[PDB]
């Protein structure tokens, strides 16, 4: 089959627009700490 | 040393009976046949 | 992002039934047919119609996986394949059809007609033996309709003159002369959830150049490959008193080694002794909506 | 060179019916003995 | 299409309901004569019917 | 709706499938009597069945 | 206010003809029928 999209599909491009958003206002309010707390868990779950 | 053939999952028939599985013990470890080559783990120990 | 979502929510995948009643009609194309058969079966008490036990399926599929040489590559892939598409279905879906041997009804034909049959056998013409399979499934309330597939399959009866006059002396009623029907009822067919019975050409491609009597397939063209690996069936004609009963019996005999693991084992009937008619059937169960 | 004449001909010999045979297949497993030449027919009572 | 004047298949009919048929036909029940002829043609995969 | 009490046709059952059935009927196994009703309406050209 | 007016002219109310034939058979299930009948009628003279 496979001819369906599934919900995940979606639902992940809504998280990597999320990511996008977050990255775009940690970008301007220019915080070191958060970006690199978001790198972090961001590349964890990106392995996992 | 896990790419010799007297190991259990290097048999032709565990890997006939585990080729669909996407979390097989031999995939999920990550040695598996390999029967093309493996080269980029020269080439990255070559670099470092 | 709702358009999408509302789409993905919109649609699903349905599950039809799985099929109830399966009939098998042998005949010569134009007349009435020579044997008749059906089976109904509760899927759980009866035996005529059945899901696979799973030792069965435990001992065909390890039947499959060792069927290769160690020397040729491409029998790898081909054991692989047919392994791959067993895999798809569970024991659930999976059923077994045993046919009785032995003719539902008295064969309901004319002097005349049959002197025609005679008639039409005897010089030129070329008559096709036409075997129909027919699987229907229970009523659904969803769709107003009750699914149904059949098959038809024909084979002629070659021109060979004292072949004919054989089976010519056979259907007038000589006793000790059988009518032999290469390329038969297969043994694994497969029920899709609207189109026809399709062939697992997988299976079928697996007996025919993997067992150890290889079957030749040189002078054969390409219509006639994919039947290559069907059984073949034998009819005698039981009388017993002068007329109006007139009785099939019909056996089937695989290709190659009758004793092969690929084989599912047949079984005897309890109250005659002779073997059943084993169809297995592989059910699609997935619509798209 | 010299072990794939002795291996791709004398495999018969490989045969051992049980107790040093266990070894011996293992010994010639984790050599690599098989007939690499294609031209040649391989040795036929030995499937099992 | 040439069809051939003998009937393919002996009279099923049973002895009551052939009296019955006898009664219908005696006093003044009209029955019709029903001539059907159907035409089937070869399965096609385009449409699955 | 009026059925004849008797039966259209003779029964046409082989004697071979009768046995089966006695020994179907005879020993654990739960046979099913089957009761079906068809009715049928003329052809009508709005559509096509 | 056409489109409504349009939307109830378009849709109608048909009617199916009077159902023909009526068959009834009382059997053993994967057997030959017990008992087959069929009934049609002219539905002013007929009486089944």
């Amino acid at each position: 089959k496979a001819s369906r999209i599934p919900v995940t599909l979606v639902v992940m491009l809504v998280g990597m627009t999320l990511a996008i958003i977050i990255d775009r206002a940690l970008y301007l309010r220019k915080s070191v700490v958060g970006k690199l707390i978001y790198q972090v868990l961001m590349i964890a779950f990106l392995h996992i | 040393v896990c790419q010799f053939a007297f190991m259990p999952y290097n048999s032709i028939t565990w890997r006939t009976e585990h080729q669909m599985d996407p979390m097989s013990l031999d995939k999920l470890f990550g040695v598996s046949q390999r029967d093309s080559f493996a080269l980029w783990d020269i080439v990255l120990l070559f670099s470092l | 992002f709702s358009p999408l979502l509302l789409w993905s929510l919109l649609n699903q995948i349905g599950t039809i039934s799985m099929p109830e009643k399966v009939t098998l009609r042998i005949s010569i194309e134009g007349y009435p047919p020579l044997y008749e058969m059906e089976a109904q079966g509760s899927n759980h008490d009866n035996a005529e119609l059945g899901m696979i036990k799973p030792d069965q399926l435990a001992s065909l599929n390890q039947a499959l996986t060792d069927s290769y040489t160690t020397r040729d590559t491409n029998s790898i892939l081909r054991s692989r394949m047919s392994v791959s598409y067993l895999k798809g279905y569970t024991y659930e879906d999976i059923l077994i059809v045993r046919f009785r041997p032995e003719s539902e009804i008295y064969w309901p034909i004319s002097q005349d007609s049959r002197n025609a049959m005679i008639d039409k056998l005897s010089r030129n013409t070329s008559v096709n033996f036409e075997v129909s399979l027919e699987f229907t499934r229970p009523y659904d309330p969803n769709e107003n309709a009750a699914l149904k597939h059949s098959k038809s399959w024909l084979v002629p009866i070659s021109l060979d003159m004292t072949i004919r006059a054989k089976i010519q002396s056979a259907l007038r009623g000589d006793p000790g002369h059988p009518i032999l029907i290469p390329q038969s009822i297969p043994a694994f067919i497969q029920v899709p959830n609207q189109g026809e019975l399709t062939l697992p050409t997988s299976i079928g491609n697996t007996i025919i150049n993997d067992g150890n009597p290889r079957i030749n397939t040189t002078g054969m063209e390409k219509s006639d490959e994919a039947r290559a690996w069907f059984d073949s069936l034998t009819l005698n004609l039981e009388q017993g008193k002068s007329q109006n009963e007139k009785m099939w019996i019909a056996t089937s005999e695989h290709p190659g080694d009758q004793n092969a693991k690929l084989w599912i084992k047949t079984a005897n009937t309890t109250y005659s002794g002779r073997p059943y008619l084993q169809v297995v059937g592989f059910i699609d169960r997935a619509f798209p909506s | 060179v010299c072990l794939q004449i002795f291996g791709c001909v004398f495999l018969s010999w490989f045969d051992q019916s049980g107790g040093w045979g266990k070894t011996l297949c293992i010994v010639r497993q984790l050599f690599s003995i098989t007939c690499v030449n294609n031209e040649c027919h391989v040795l036929k009572e030995l499937e099992d």
